[PDB]
């Protein structure tokens, strides 16, 4: 190609510093400017090369403040290499100067107008690439003429169809639904699958605003789709990728069909069902190659078919088969197929013909979450569990989430903890289950548990005699682990202060073991925490006369009595003066069990 | 497949060719372009044989470049670097003390298994080497070997080898023997260098004078691990350390001080020498606090601890711990911490005017810490409480929202330790009530009306104001306002029979907070049982009506509504 | 001792690094990048202990030079050594900048095998080194204020005004976020004061936010900025950041289509800022589908209502402290049979005000000096305010 | 639809950049940096899909190079991931065992290949056979 270009590039590679690179770019910039301005004109090889070197430089980062006019002259060369490099430059560097867009729309006209498909392709490509309103006003009328004309070549038809598609998106008012409508639909029958691919892209965008105009696409789309999925080894050899027939055009065709309701003609709706039943069948056939490219090509088509099925929501047999095929992906090497499976199943859970099918796979979703490394797949697992969860599952799902939380990373706790608390409340089979869930929730992952939540669990335990012993033992047994969440020491301390009497029977959990445990958490706790623990400690002087001495010691300490904090100093002084200045019989009614909560509708039952 | 992994063209083909150019000037450039490649994570793996060929040279720069390459593999891919063993054995034999050390460092930075077979005999050569660059290198490489598998009873010979190296011409070999050995020490069994050592310490405290500044830092640190048995033992060590009052600015002075602190208490306390030492540490500590901002940080954190124990060491030099506008916040605070701990009755003239200089600046964070730190200058020293309360009511008058709210809080923490004293203040303080958004400063104003509900007739019509939005308050406030309005009642039981219903009714009946509910009930039950045991629990000491109580508790019930 | 040495760019991309012990793998390089370089909501220190391991950093222009040691070792030493390293580097190539590190990869390896063996500070002084080091470095190379202004009282007000913008996935991934800020100064200062202004290092000096800064014409540069302010109110600087934003609220949406009849919506919002600070004028705007029958809406903090014309549930909260959480739940009825293609959901949007800069900008100092007149800095009264405001704060559902 | 196609290296150096959307040069720079950030993190145990601003990116690494397609959220992930591989096979045949340097010295040829297989944000031609036959025909012209 260009000995010059390779030296400039390989010079730029030998540069041992940004300094020297910029030295070398300014030297080359100087030379180019000199020769454009210079006395002796340049042969096409040099206009081509130096225009190419300006492009390179611009792509390294540097501003290019000249050369556009040189690139514009190459558009009028009859040497392909010179046209290309010129057409390349104006597509990368779009400048506003009206004298150039006039000259450019000239070169484009002279190329569209040549009956040369290489020169027409460069021009069509330049239009698609740049897509300027001047280019649209110049050429939008012509492109449909080129697309339909019977003598224009396939390669040009492809490039014309995508050009017309850029033109519709950037400048729709220059693309009305004229006399070509139906002839673009006819392209869907072309021998050239590349043409079919192009036309399908175009019709799909056009069929969104103008669905009525392109109605006749539905039938040819189905005909072609079913000819492709059913074809042999020796059919479509050109468009066959790792033993999968025309995967990208299959996917395009199924996307076109999502522009319309299920076919109005039965025969077609029939061809379409045979078509999707074949695609789902190929999913149960073992790999024709161990190359991951075969599985991805295959599945690309499966997943599109599943979008179409979901969108039609009209054929319950296909919704079920789709679900079950997704189920079989949740167990799979490919993190990719795992991700897409859980995504599609989240969708299917909100249709009725499929909600029940999805529940089926609860077993596989919970097992896939337990083993799953990639966090985003984990997230999607927990979204599905959350989606399928009703009266039947609620216990299984809550149970399994709490299990996961034990060993879980931090990366995911906050959202799981949130989902547990929500489902606990929506699907409460009874007090005792709720309380058991929230006490374990707080034990495992209290750091992420709302105030509103741990307020409610206490309200429940106070108001139900049945569960107070459960609460006292669970929270006690939890509290005597080596580290535990501050929100557990709040719920723990409040419960034991009010109901610790029902487990003080055991020498496991004596008032002095209870107290010393609470107080081995105390100096580690926040101030509202320590405040509450003090009310627990005074409720403890009352219930358990044995340990009033030890407790009064901790209230008399200077760390309690002369505390920087005001609630603490005041509580430790109030609670000391109470265990002195009151008799047995007064202290017993100033710390009698707290009366059950006024039970408004806000929560239960 | 292997798309874009060709070795038959591209950047690796071109390099592999440059690596075999018979013009060594192009081989050197190749091995750089390879090194440069690794650094940006290219797979220069294919080249290893060709880079290791470049070692077949009598050129120093070219060999050293090939080392640099294998080293990069040492840390990441120890497995890769095993393959060039025979080179490192031979490259300690080379008659150049540049290459000799260079062969050692590179074997000892390979961390796999085989390495023992090859490395043990050439480390013998280099410990008894005729160059102190190769000796300081092997002395560190002993450490590297102890770090790989096998305690090795021959490595028990290398322990002598190291101790042997503590006696040496060159204190940079002494230096790296200390360092090496104390690392080795704190692993496997304990008690593995406490020799006789009075000549050991003696080599070390001669070393500590003529040594490269990092040798001292390794030394002084081991010195500081030892307990002397007598007075003049510890008291002499001290005397030879005296000159480390400068060395490597901070990394020395400090490791010195660490020692002089340990061996100032195992001094009698006598006030014979003890005294001389204590006026010698005041200068050198204060020198560190003008070096680089980050070391100032590490100094102030060791000073603070030092000044927890021996406050008098720098009673004199409080002047060199004030704050400069351009000091990093983490230095502003460590300084502030020490100023608090040097606050005599002498210097609060200065200090409490340097704490005002701060509370007036733009850095909100530090400003908040300064006005709290005035509180600390009132709590720690009774005398200045009156001057302190001056400064605070000055800042309250600049009307700066966040300075007002921090100040009114500290004032309360003063009304707590110095009660029934400051009292003409409460009526000045409530002139700012309208704009107290921070929930701390609110509660402070609530408790101040709590106590001193009888110094103010107004008290009734403020406590009611804060009950209007009882929820949407900090539970901290809801707890201060509970105690305050059971405090107003146990002082004027009549005109405040109003405010006790609502608060005790919103704690017992409206709030879901069990800790607040608890205290509503605990208070409500105290007024119910006998309003005389309630009186005595709830109000402390100083510095038969009762009808008008019991007529009012028989009147109040508690409703949600 | 010094278990690892790492040199990063402003982005937090490791330019050059060397590990010494084996406690300091992938585990280490990152913990420093996460907890310090991309520290959102912490005002740091030079020393950062992170689960056993300790971290020491100095900052040069756009560079982080960082030491790791899993064992706890002579703090002061580690520092001193780094300063000597930065002394040995600059003696070969001057500025410790991204570029010069990039030009000198091979030099710098050669220094690190010398200046530091197994993490032990060696002869790190030039004169000693010219002998062991082959490679050489590659170095590369008034109009707005009136005369005679006076005021009984000299005051200045600084207002830090930021707008924070977020798009977030329903799974909480930050898709895109930018802050747009300015510092307004209101100066009643006598004379012609030269002002020296200092802040933290958070502002570097269908549309795609680019980190940029513009100053008033009165601003001169060399770190901190100095100027003679215009009299009264004026805009000192305007900026936009993209890196390391403190997002005051996380919105957690839980929508569930129960067929095509009912629509179940729980939205939880979590204030992610210091517990002592209050956000204000909080608003949450949950959109509803165009075909909505009735709506049942229960919330336990604030108030909320369905606004049919605006096709949305609006939830309002007056104040909300940091590290708190609130929940709204809504039950939405739908009368459908319309097109096969279901509701394409617009995102949930918040308004709020907060008293800090979501960029993490902090005003460290403002020294006022006036050559002629009496007064000095000590004399000047100085308010600073921080107003952070919701921009477009969108969470997909 | 396709918004842009990037070929980048571990170092972050762009080797091809094709835009099917309007962007200021400043934006393009930001977008190229933002992409390198996302993709070079991810170990080979991550998905080849990831949400990006208000679109999403489908990527695969071949040796030192990341091939990236930014597309609308609704666009088929597996179709576009195999579109990348199909593109790379065509590059591999045209350049006879492709290497990163081919993409540098022949950057202007590479735009030709892109425009054959992609145009106006859509797949255009997938037949490796047809694209090579065209590419070698073009290569022999003057
Ligand atoms: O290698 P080519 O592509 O054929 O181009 C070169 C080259 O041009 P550029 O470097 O500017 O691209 C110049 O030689 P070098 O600068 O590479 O050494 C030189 O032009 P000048 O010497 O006039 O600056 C020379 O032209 P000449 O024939 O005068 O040597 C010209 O080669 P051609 O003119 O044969 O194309």
């Amino acid at each position: 190609g260009m000995r010059g270009l390779a030296v400039f590039i390989s010079d730029i590679r030998n540069c041992k510093s940004k300094e020297a690179e910029i030295k070398r770019i300014n030297k080359e910039l100087a030379n180019i400017r000199s020769k454009f301005k210079g006395d002796k004109a340049l042969d096409g090889y040099s206009k081509k090369k130096y225009v190419c070197k300006l492009l390179f430089i611009f792509l390294l980062g540097h501003d290019i403040d000249f050369g556009h006019m040189e690139a514009v002259n190459l558009l009028s060369s009859n040497r392909y290499t010179e046209k290309q490099i010129g057409y390349l430059f104006i597509s990368v560097l779009v400048n506003s100067n009206s004298e150039l867009i006039r000259l450019i729309n000239n070169a484009i006209k002279n190329d569209l107008a040549s009956r040369n498909p290489t020169f027409m392709g460069l021009a069509l490509h330049c239009i698609a690439n740049v897509g300027s309103r001047e280019m649209a006003e110049a050429f939008a009328g012509e492109i449909p003429k080129i697309l339909v004309a019977g003598d224009t070549m396939d390669s040009v038809k492809q490039s014309a169809a995508l050009c017309l598609l850029r033109l519709y998106r950037t400048s729709p008012d220059l693309v009305p639904m004229g006399d070509w409508t139906s002839r673009v639909v006819h392209l869907l029958n072309d021998q050239h699958l590349g043409v079919v691919t192009a036309a399908t892209s175009l019709i799909t965008t056009l069929a969104q605003k103008n669905p009525e105009e392109f109605k006749t696409s539905v039938s040819l789309a189905v005909s072609r789709l079913s000819r492709i999925v059913t074809s042999a080894s020796t059919d479509l050899q050109d468009y066959t990728y790792y033993f999968v027939p025309a995967p990208w055009l299959s996917v395009k065709l199924l996307r076109l069909l999502q522009c319309y309701p299920p076919p109005e003609d039965p025969a077609v709706r029939g061809r379409l069902t045979e078509c999707l039943e074949t695609i789902l069948n190929k999913a149960q056939e073992p790999p024709k190659s161990k190359k991951v490219q075969h599985s991805n090509a295959k599945n690309a088509v499966l997943f599109e078919a599943i979008s179409l099925i979901i969108h039609h929501d009209s054929e319950p047999n296909l919704l079920v088969r789709a679900c079950n095929q997704l189920g079989q992906f949740l167990q799979h090497r490919e993190t990719n197929l795992r991700y897409l499976a859980l995504e599609s199943m989240c969708t299917l859970a909100s249709s009725e013909f499929s909600h029940e099918a999805v529940k089926t796979h609860i077993e596989t979703v919970i097992n896939a979450l337990k083993t799953e490394r990639d966090v985003s797949v984990r997230q999607r697992a927990v979204d599905l569990l959350y989606a399928m969860c009703d009266r039947s599952n609620a216990q299984q799902i809550v149970a399994e989430m709490l299990s996961y939380l034990e060993t879980a990373d931090y990366s995911i706790r906050e959202e799981i903890v949130l989902k547990v608390a929500i489902l606990a409340e929506k699907y409460a089979v009874d007090y005792t289950w709720y309380v058991d869930t929230i006490l374990n929730l707080i034990r495992i992952a209290g750091d992420y548990v709302s105030e509103e939540v741990w307020y409610r669990v206490i309200q429940i335990v106070i108001n139900r005699d049945d569960v107070q012993g459960y609460a006292a033992k669970t929270v006690f047994e939890a509290l005597q682990a080596p580290a535990c969440h501050e929100n557990l020491v709040k719920v723990g301390g409040y419960i034991l202060g009010e109901f610790g009497n029902l487990i003080a029977g055991d020498p496991r959990s004596s008032p002095l073991i209870q107290f010393n445990l609470l107080h081995s958490k105390f100096h580690l706790c926040s101030v509202p925490t320590r405040a509450l623990l003090l009310s627990t400690y005074i409720k403890f002087v009352n219930l358990f006369p044995e340990v009033k001495a030890t407790i009064q010691d901790v209230l008399r300490s200077d760390s309690q009595l002369k505390n920087a904090d005001v609630e603490l100093q005041q509580r430790a002084v109030e609670y000391l003066r109470l265990s002195t200045v009151a008799s047995t019989d007064i202290l017993a009614t100033v710390l009698e069990e707290m009366p059950p909560f006024p039970e408004r509708e806000s929560s239960i039952l | 497949s292997k798309y874009f992994t060709t070795n038959k063209k591209g950047e690796i083909f071109e390099l592999k060719a440059e690596l075999n150019n018979e013009k060594k000037e192009k081989r050197k450039e190749a091995v750089k372009k390879v090194i440069a490649a690794m650094t940006v994570g290219k797979d220069v793996s294919s080249l290893f044989p060709d880079v290791v060929n470049c070692m077949q040279t009598d050129n120093l720069e070219l060999k050293k470049l090939v080392y640099l390459y294998l080293m990069n593999y040492a840390k990441s891919q120890p497995d890769m670097a095993i393959m060039a063993v025979n080179s490192f054995v031979k490259d300690c034999e080379d008659p150049n003390p540049l290459i000799r050390a260079l062969a050692v460092r590179t074997m000892g930075c390979i961390r796999v298994d085989k390495i023992t077979e090859y490395l043990c005999e050439p480390l013998r050569k280099c410990l008894k080497d005729e160059d102190p660059y190769v000796r300081k290198t092997a002395a560190v490489c002993v450490a590297k070997l102890h770090d790989i598998n096998a305690q090795m009873v021959e490595d028990q010979g290398f322990l002598d080898s190291l101790r042997d190296l503590i006696a040496d011409s060159n204190p940079m070999v002494v230096a790296n023997a200390v360092a090496a050995l104390s690392e080795i020490s704190e692993s496997h069994p304990n008690s593995n260098l406490l020799d006789l050592n009075p000549q050991n310490i003696n080599k070390l405290l001669t070393a500590l004078n003529e040594c490269t500044e990092w040798g001292q830092i390794f030394i002084l640190d081991c010195l500081s691990n030892y307990n002397p048995k007598d007075d003049r033992e510890a008291q002499s060590i001290c005397e030879r350390v005296t000159p480390r009052l400068s060395h490597a600015n901070s990394a020395v002075v400090l490791s010195a001080v660490k020692v002089l602190m340990k061996f100032l208490e195992l001094l009698p306390k006598d006030s014979d020498y003890y005294n001389m030492l204590l006026k010698k540490l005041a200068p050198p500590l204060v020198t560190l606090l003008s070096g680089e901002p980050e070391v100032q940080y590490v100094a102030l954190r060791n000073i603070n601890l030092i000044v927890q124990k021996r406050p008098e060491i720098l009673k004199q030099e409080i002047k060199v711990f004030f704050v400069k506008y351009n000091d990093p916040i983490y230095v502003k605070l460590e300084k502030l911490d020490i100023m608090i701990r040097l606050a005599s009755q002498a210097n609060i003239a200065q200090v409490l005017a340097e704490l005002k200089e701060y509370a007036t600046e733009v850095d909100v964070d530090f400003v908040r810490k300064a006005v709290r730190a005035i509180g600390r200058c009132a709590i720690k020293v009774e005398q200045s409480a009156e001057r302190c309360v001056s400064t605070l009511l000055d800042l309250i008058q600049t009307k700066v929202n966040y300075v007002v709210q921090e100040a009114i809080v500290v004032i309360r923490d003063i009304f707590r330790k110095y009660p029934n004293k400051y009292e003409s203040i409460i009526a000045t303080l409530c002139e700012n009530l309208d704009s107290l958004d921070e929930p701390d400063a609110r509660a402070a104003m609530i408790w101040i009306v709590g106590e001193y509900a009888e110094r103010i007739d107004n008290a009734d019509e403020l406590l009611e104001s804060f009950l209007e939005g009882f929820h949407d308050e900090s539970t901290q406030v809801q707890l201060t306002l509970l105690t305050a309005i059971v405090k107003l009642f146990l002082k004027k039981p009549s005109e405040t029979q109003e405010l006790v219903q609502q608060v005790l009714s919103l704690a017992t009946q409206d709030s879901d907070n069990p800790d607040l509910r608890d205290r509503g009930y605990i208070y409500w039950r105290l007024l119910s049982t006998d309003p005389v045991t309630a009186k005595e629990v709830v109000l402390e000491i100083k510095p038969a009506s009762l009808d008008e109580l019991k007529v009012s508790i028989g009147n109040i019930t508690l409703s949600p509504a | 001792m010094i278990g690892g040495l790492f040199i990063y760019n402003h982005k937090g991309e490791v330019l050059i690094s060397r590990v010494y012990r084996d406690d300091i793998g992938r585990n280490a390089v990152d913990a420093f990048r996460v907890n310090v370089i991309h520290a959102r909501q912490q005002v740091r220190s030079p020393v950062t202990n992170i689960a056993r391991t300790s971290f020491f950093h100095v900052k040069r222009s756009n560079i982080w030079l960082a030491a790791v040691t899993k064992q706890n070792v002579n703090a002061a030493m580690v520092f001193e050594f780094l300063y000597k390293m930065c002394d040995v580097m600059a003696a070969y190539f001057g500025k410790i900048s991204e570029e010069n590190i990039k030009n000198n990869f091979v030099l710098i390896y050669e220094l690190l095998d010398e200046i530091l063996d197994f993490g032990y500070p060696q002869n790190s002084e030039t004169g000693a080194l010219k002998t062991f080091i082959t490679q050489q470095g590659i170095k590369s190379q008034i109009g707005w204020r009136r005369e005679g202004i006076k005021y009984r009282r000299n005051e200045l007000f600084l207002d830090v005004l930021e707008s924070v913008n977020l798009l977030m996935s329903p799974q909480g991934q930050v898709l895109s976020a930018h802050v747009s800020g300015r510092v307004v100064m209101k100066s009643y200062l006598s004379g012609m004061p030269e002002c020296k202004f200092g802040m933290n290092d958070k502002i570097v000096i269908q549309s795609i936010a680019i980190d940029d800064c513009t100053f008033h014409q009165c601003v001169r540069l060399s770190r901190s900025i100095s100027f003679i302010p215009p009299d009264g109110e004026f805009e000192l600087m305007r900026y936009r950041t993209t890196k390391d934003i403190i997002l005051p609220f996380r919105v957690i949406p839980l929508v569930r289509e129960v067929g095509r009849t009912k629509l179940e919506v729980k939205v939880v919002i979590k204030s992610n800022f210091k517990p002592s600070l209050l956000a204000q004028k909080i608003e949450v705007r949950i959109p509803t589908p165009l075909n909505t029958s009735g709506v049942q809406v229960i919330c336990m903090k604030g108030k909320a209502k369905y606004k049919a014309s605006e096709n949305a549930i609006v939830w309002k909260i007056k104040r909300m402290a940091g590290m708190k959480e609130s929940q709204i739940s809504a039950e939405i009825e739908l009368l459908p049979t319309n097109d096969k293609k279901k509701w394409a959901r617009p995102p949930i949007s918040m308004n709020f005000e907060v008293p800090f800069a979501p960029s993490g900008l902090k005003v460290r100092y403002l020294k006022v000096f006036e050559p002629k007149l009496n007064y000095s800095d000590h004399d000047v009264i100085k308010w600073v305010r921080y107003i952070g405001r919701s921009g477009i704060y969108e969470t997909r559902c | 639809m396709i918004r842009f196609i990037l070929i980048q290296n571990r170092a972050g150096k762009t080797r091809l950049a094709k835009w099917y959307m309007q962007f200021d040069d400043d934006e393009k720079q930001k977008l190229i940096e933002e992409v390198h950030a996302v993709v070079t993190v991810r170990d080979a145990k991550h998905t080849n899909f990831v949400e990006f601003r208000n679109f999403k990116i489908i990527y695969r690494r071949y040796a030192g190079l990341y091939f990236c397609i930014c597309v609308d959220v609704n666009d088929n992930n597996l179709a576009y991931l195999e579109a990348i591989h199909n593109f790379v096979e065509v590059l591999n045949e045209y350049f006879h065992n492709v290497c990163e340097l081919d993409l540098v010295f022949n950057f202007y040829k590479v735009y030709t290949v892109v425009d054959e297989m992609f145009l106006a944000g859509e797949i255009r031609e997938t037949s490796q056979t047809k694209v090579l036959k065209q590419l070698l025909m073009l290569q022999s012209l003057e």
